[PDB]
């Protein structure tokens, strides 16, 4: 019943479902993108200097 | 020593079809043009279908020795 | 502001669902797709052709161009 | 006269559960609703994002 | 006359929507451009403070800018002076303007390098078959003095001489120096030149495809939705009769 | 421009009388191997090579 | 030659109107002269227009048309308004020339 | 009134135009191109301010400014990226709102039609005075032909022509008075766009079929508002795509080096939006003649509504108009093709046919199409 | 920030001049809501009466 | 007009001294700039008299 809870927890009063909105996208975004960022590094393994840095590091 | 791999794929795809009968219009046309001393033709034709035909072969294959 | 004063209308009978009673996409494959074609080919003869004729066009004026460029045996034969 | 009128038959478009005309329809009314809604608050969600 | 011979199409590995730049690759062709092709060619746009995080370390960054010997000023005297680089400064200029440049090579004008991708038709895949397709000219052809023939630049006769050859120099990294590797390297460092931005643009790319994808399902839903009220809509005409 | 002694004289020859601009080669310099011009098309601007 | 009748009722099937239950006349374009008749016409005739046209607009929205079953049938089409029309048009060129006179 | 929806006098306004607004139960996607030019304009608007705020209008800074811009400031390159090609996403939207009004007789809506015509010219001046800033080769030389093109006309041509530049040739002052011109524009077309909405609603939409829709209109809000949306993110995700993963798909490379003076670029090639135009005005071998085809070309819109002979508003019942209309568009396709082409035979004749051909097609077919098919209706 | 650096330099001038040229316009919309808001209403006068009488 | 500090003043200069009555416009937008709050504030001053502000 997690249609029937959201509705009457989150999507029922206008206040809520603002809430429900904020807290939504802070959520989404932090997950985004990290997600976004793996895949993204994932297709390029050894191609951006965050790979390569570890050879001239040397401070 | 060292060796270009560039140099190693060129004679490779020389060798192809393409190339060859490219390269041989190519030395037909060098052949008659230098044996004139009153012509206005010029090779570069023939010149461009072969490096066209060579170097289209070359960039499938170069790379992948590359580092 | 016009609702109210737009036409004179009698004798007309018009029922509706709630957008909750009912299905948002339905009858994609009975319906829907079946339209989708029915719309395509009433319209694909009508459009096509031109374009059809312009892709032609294109594609001989441009070999036409090229071939133009090529060098002419016959300018060096003597 | 409307006596004679009547709502035409929407079972082509009903959603699964108010299709059945013996079955209250507000037991599933709030699904319907949670769901419908449930995608325009995850639309507003992208939008802010 | 208008005779013309177009590079093919290299597989770059950041040629790909998704395909950031080969950092290693782009550090080793600024190298390249450091070493031979900065002798003739400016860089107006890019500084050395634009290598760290990308192709060098801040450490490194500084060292190289210290190589360097710029000018600066006026002092108390109201006289020019010279001091070491500074991660802040821009690339040297070969040469004080374009006349000195010319004169420095026949006439002829070393472009700046800063997007020279961009500027030619081709971009890195022009960049490469110039780079590597020198040769001698076809029966019937004759390069003026001072010129060289290469069927990839537009009327074949340059006022380039081939820049690298096997060995011109050594990568300190170990990867065999052959000129095709050399050149590879370098066209991808004049990628990263030309927009420095260009991973972190397909990242957002990305991102944009996602959300968009998400949105636009979720839209169109939604329209869908207040509209299944008109869609399945019924009517009829009970004239009285 | 430094026109050579053959140049010179092609442009003697010109039938002047079918020209868009009826001028005379003689009327456009003062000295016969140079010819001064403003290099840009008349027509909407363009350098001519 | 009964030329007419054969291209008049290719068209009239070509151009499709009847898909949607209308018949010609509800097709015009309400200039002037259209709008002046049809306030001439019938109660009915004026309800069933209407009922017509709504019909074929909540198919255009749709993006559907009627069963081939229902289509107007090319000499079934009714020119309900064509005579009511002409009627404006003389009256109108009556006036036309008679206030150059 | 008993509720501020309607009593307000700012939200009357918003009522009437976006809410309780009467619209079509019928319109089409076609209807959408209306509301995405408009946020267009919002766009541009936007995102030039942001750039201009780097900008630098002087012919020895133009050029690096914008390079500033791209390498320094802050998302400076995708700022950039967004208005540039924004400016291509507004010319696709503009091209498919006027074939939508052709189509379906939208022009018979006279002043709203006009009107459409001085947005369209505005947009286009915008368009030029604005891709001649950043101050490339192609900038320069476009602005060269261009302005030059004017010179054509007798008497107060060469006067004019100076005139506009501010001196003998496209130079600092002609750079400096385009950006006022590019920045002032934009709202002259924002301002036009309210006339053309207020003549719009003194008679609301058309729609498809082109038969009254009296007796089934809907309240803008929320089926348009919400299919409006939804034409928005179909239309951004193209939009954004070319911009993020082919920022150069569209651009001349050429406009990558600073503009020379003394070097013309071999193939002086406008942007593609301006193509069909140009090759139009190739097609005449003659100066003068040459501008006057390329100014009918585009002014022949104000022609348009004379030339309905049709008894019908729309084209969706007339099957010979309809491949007439299609014939039309494929003929701007082949023109604009013909634009990128160089002045050499097959093209030359090609584009006089194509040339030849569009203006046939619209001043004398379509008339006369027209009235062939009233009387194949027996009207 | 509105400096776009540590104190009033070129960016803060180049960011001014966009913002001058502007604002202005922003001025004059700003007027017609201006004088939309006035003619609710028509103006007042020095006795501070209706003058429905004397129009 | 040229927004850049090391033209500013300059552009202002070659205005006034190069431009066709550049001087002449530039006073009437200079001074003009004060007649406008001369008319804003007697436009006030009118307001909080008359009670417009209501
Ligand atoms: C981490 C990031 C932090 C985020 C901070 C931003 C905070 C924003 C939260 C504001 C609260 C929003 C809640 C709105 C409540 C009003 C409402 O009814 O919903 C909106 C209402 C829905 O109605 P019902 O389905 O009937 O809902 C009734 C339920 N009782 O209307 C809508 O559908 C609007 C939502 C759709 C958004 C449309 C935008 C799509 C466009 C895409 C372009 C992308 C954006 C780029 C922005 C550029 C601008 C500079
Ligand atoms: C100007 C610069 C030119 C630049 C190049 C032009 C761009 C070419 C890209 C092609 C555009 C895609 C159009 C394909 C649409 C296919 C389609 O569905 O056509 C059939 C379809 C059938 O509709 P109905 O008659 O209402 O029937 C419905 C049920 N009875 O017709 C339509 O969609 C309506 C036509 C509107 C589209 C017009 C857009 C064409 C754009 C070009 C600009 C032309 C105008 C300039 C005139 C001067
Ligand atoms: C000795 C000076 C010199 C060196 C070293 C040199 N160049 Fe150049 N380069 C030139 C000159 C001179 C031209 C001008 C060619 C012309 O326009 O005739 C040129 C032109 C070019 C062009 C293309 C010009 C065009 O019109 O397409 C590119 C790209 C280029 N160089 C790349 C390089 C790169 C990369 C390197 C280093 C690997 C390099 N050059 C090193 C002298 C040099
Ligand atoms: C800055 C450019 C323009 C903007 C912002 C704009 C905006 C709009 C808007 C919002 C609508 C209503 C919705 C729609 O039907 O699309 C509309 C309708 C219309 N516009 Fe434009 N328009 C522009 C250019 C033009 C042009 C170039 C023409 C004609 C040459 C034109 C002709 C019309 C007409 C006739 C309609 C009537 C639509 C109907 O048939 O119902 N518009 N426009
Ligand atoms: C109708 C909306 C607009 C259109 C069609 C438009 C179009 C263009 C075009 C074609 C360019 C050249 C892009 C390039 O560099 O390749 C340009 C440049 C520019 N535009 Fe706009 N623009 C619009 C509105 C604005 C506004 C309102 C401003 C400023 C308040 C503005 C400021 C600029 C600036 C500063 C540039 C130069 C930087 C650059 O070239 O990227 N634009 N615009
Ligand atoms: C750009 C600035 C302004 C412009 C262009 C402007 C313009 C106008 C116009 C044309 C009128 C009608 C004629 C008149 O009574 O003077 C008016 C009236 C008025 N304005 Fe302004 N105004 C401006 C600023 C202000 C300011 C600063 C205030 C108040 C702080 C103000 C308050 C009013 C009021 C209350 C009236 C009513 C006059 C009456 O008593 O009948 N205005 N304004
Ligand atoms: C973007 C562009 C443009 C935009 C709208 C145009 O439409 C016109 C505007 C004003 C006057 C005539 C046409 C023309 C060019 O501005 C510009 O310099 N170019 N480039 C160009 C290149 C070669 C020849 C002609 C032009 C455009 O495409
Ligand atoms: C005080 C808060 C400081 C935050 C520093 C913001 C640094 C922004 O860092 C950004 O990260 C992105 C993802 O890796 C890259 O693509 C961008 O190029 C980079 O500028
Ligand atoms: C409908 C299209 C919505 C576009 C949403 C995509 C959001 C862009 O996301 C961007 O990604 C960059 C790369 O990691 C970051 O550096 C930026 O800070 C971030 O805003
Ligand atoms: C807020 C969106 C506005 C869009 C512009 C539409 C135009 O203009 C019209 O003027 C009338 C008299 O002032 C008003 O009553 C109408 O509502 C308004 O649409
Ligand atoms: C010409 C400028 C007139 C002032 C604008 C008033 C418009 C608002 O006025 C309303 O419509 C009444
Ligand atoms: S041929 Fe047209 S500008 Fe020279």
């Amino acid at each position: 019943a997690l249609l029937r809870q959201a509705y009457s927890a989150l999507f029922r009063r206008t206040s809520t479902f603002a809430l429900t909105v904020v807290l939504g996208a802070v959520l989404f975004e932090r997950a985004f993108d990290q997600g976004a960022d793996a895949i993204f590094e994932h297709l390029n393994e050894g191609k951006l200097w965050k790979h390569i840095k570890h050879k001239y590091e040397a401070s | 020593e060292l060796v270009d791999p560039l140099t190693t794929i060129r004679e490779h795809c020389e060798q192809t079809e393409k190339c060859v009968k490219a390269r041989e219009r190519l030395e037909l046309c060098d052949a008659r043009v230098s044996s004139r001393s009153h012509t206005e033709e010029q090779c570069t034709e023939e010149l461009f279908d072969f490096l066209h035909a060579r170097d289209h072969c070359v960039a499938h294959k170069l790379f992948n020795k590359l580092k | 502001i016009h609702f109210g004063n737009l036409a004179r209308v009698r004798h007309i009978i018009t029922y509706s669902l709630s957008p909750f009673e009912q299905r948002a996409i339905p009858n994609i494959f009975s319906d829907a797709l079946p339209n989708v074609w029915r719309r395509f080919s009433s319209q694909v003869f009508k459009v096509a052709p031109p374009f059809l004729g312009a892709y032609l066009l294109y594609s001989w004026g441009t070999q036409e161009f090229e071939r133009l460029k090529r060098k002419n045996p016959a300018d060096y034969e003597n | 006269v409307h006596n004679d009128v009547t709502v035409p038959d929407f079972s082509a478009y009903r959603r699964e559960d108010v299709m059945d005309a013996t079955t209250s329809s507000q037991t599933s009314s709030e699904d319907r609703k949670g769901f419908s809604y449930l995608v325009t608050a995850t639309a507003c969600v992208a939008t802010a994002y | 006359g208008e005779l013309e011979l177009h590079p093919p199409a290299f597989p770059w590995s950041h040629g790909g929507p998704l395909s950031a730049l080969d950092h290693s690759s782009v550090r080793r062709g600024f190298q390249v451009y450091k070493q031979v092709c900065s002798a003739c060619h400016s860089m107006d746009y890019v500084a050395f403070r634009n290598l760290i995080g990308v192709t060098h370390t801040e450490a490194e960054a500084k060292a190289l800018a210290e190589e360097v010997e710029v000018q600066d000023g006026p002092d108390e005297n109201g006289e020019l002076f010279m001091r070491p680089g500074k991660i802040s400064d821009y690339f040297p200029k070969p040469y004080p303007n374009p006349e000195a440049a010319r004169a420095a090579n026949n006439g002829a004008l070393p472009p700046d390098l800063s997007y020279i991708v961009n500027a030619r038709h081709g971009g890195e895949d022009y960049v490469f078959s110039l780079l590597t397709g020198y040769c001698d000219p076809p029966a019937g052809v004759v390069v003026r003095e001072g010129l060289h023939y290469n069927p990839y630049f537009p009327g074949q006769a340059i006022g380039m001489a081939p820049p690298i050859y096997n060995e011109i120099l050594e990568y300190d990294d170990g990867t065999p120096a052959t000129m095709s590797q050399i050149a590879k390297d370098v066209c991808t460092f004049l990628r990263w030149a030309a927009e420095p931005e260009h991973d972190q643009r397909k990242r957002m790319g990305l991102k944009m495809l996602l959300i968009s994808a998400l949105l636009t399902s979720l839209l169109y839903y939604m329209k869908r939705h207040k509209w299944s009220v008109l869609k399945s809509r019924k009517m009829a005409y009970r004239p009285p009769k | 421009r430094h026109r050579t002694q053959a140049e010179i004289n092609q442009e003697a020859e010109v039938d002047v009388s079918k020209l868009r601009d009826p001028q005379h080669d003689l009327d456009r310099v003062k000295k016969p191997e140079w010819v001064i011009l403003v290099g840009v098309c008349t027509h909407l601007g363009c350098v001519p090579i | 030659g009964r030329l007419m009748d054969r291209i008049r009722k290719w068209y009239y099937n070509a151009a499709g109107f009847n898909k949607y239950g209308l018949m010609r006349d509800d097709t015009l374009y309400e200039d002037d002269d259209v709008k002046e008749a049809l306030k001439r016409l019938p109660e009915d005739l004026y309800n069933e227009r209407m009922f017509r046209i709504k019909r074929a607009l909540d198919l255009s929205l749709k993006h559907r048309i009627l069963p081939k079953e229902q289509w107007v049938k090319y000499e079934e089409d009714k020119p309900y308004l064509e005579p009511y029309l002409k009627e404006v048009i003389r009256e109108r060129l009556e006036r036309e020339a008679w206030n150059k006179k | 009134a008993p509720n501020i929806r309607k009593s307000h006098p700012l939200l009357k306004m918003i009522n009437n135009s976006l809410i309780d607004l009467p619209a079509p139960s019928n319109i089409s996607a076609w209807w959408n191109f209306g509301s995405l030019l408009a946020v267009c304009l919002m766009t541009q608007i936007l995102t030039g301010l942001l750039l201009a705020m780097h900008y630098t209008a002087d012919t020895s800074l133009a050029f690096s400014s914008v390079a500033h811009t791209c390498r320094n400031v802050q998302y400076g390159w995708l700022i950039r990226n967004l208005h540039a090609n924004g400016a291509s996403f507004f010319f696709i939207c503009i091209f498919l709102h006027i074939g939508r009004g052709l189509y379906y007789g939208s022009y018979l809506y006279k002043e709203t039609w006009n009107t459409g015509v001085i947005l369209l010219l505005t947009l286009m001046a915008t368009a030029f005075v604005g891709y001649v800033l950043p101050w490339g080769q192609m900038s320069f030389w476009g602005a060269t032909v261009i302005t030059n093109l004017f010179s054509a006309i007798p008497y107060i041509g060469h006067t004019l022509v100076e005139w506009a530049w501010g001196g003998f040739s496209v130079d600092n002052p002609t750079l400096t008075r385009f950006f006022a011109l590019h920045f002032l524009l934009p709202f002259a077309i924002a301002g036009i766009t309210i006339i053309h909405l207020t003549f719009l609603h003194e008679s609301g939409s058309n729609n498809p079929l082109g038969i009254s829709s009296d007796s089934d209109k809907i309240p803008f809000h929320p089926y348009y508002s919400f299919k409006d949306i939804l034409g928005l993110t179909l239309m951004l995700t193209p939009f954004l795509t070319l911009a993020l993963f082919s920022p150069n798909l569209l651009g001349d490379p050429e406009n990558f080096t600073p503009a020379n003076p003394l070097v013309t670029p071999p193939h002086i090639k406008p942007e593609w939006y301006f193509l069909f135009a140009y090759a139009i005005l190739r097609s005449i071998p003659n100066k003068l003649g040459g501008v006057l085809a390329l100014a009918a070309s585009v002014l022949i819109l104000f022609l348009i509504p004379f030339l309905h002979k049709s008894k019908q508003r729309t084209m969706t019942f007339r099957p010979l108009s309809q491949t007439l209309f299609w014939l039309l568009v494929a003929n701007l396709l082949i023109l604009t093709w013909i634009g990128s082409q160089p002045v050499e035979h097959p093209f030359i004749i090609i584009g006089q046919m194509a040339s030849l051909s569009y203006f046939t097609i619209l001043l004398i077919l379509f008339p006369t199409i027209g009235t062939l098919e009233n009387k194949m209706l027996n009207y």
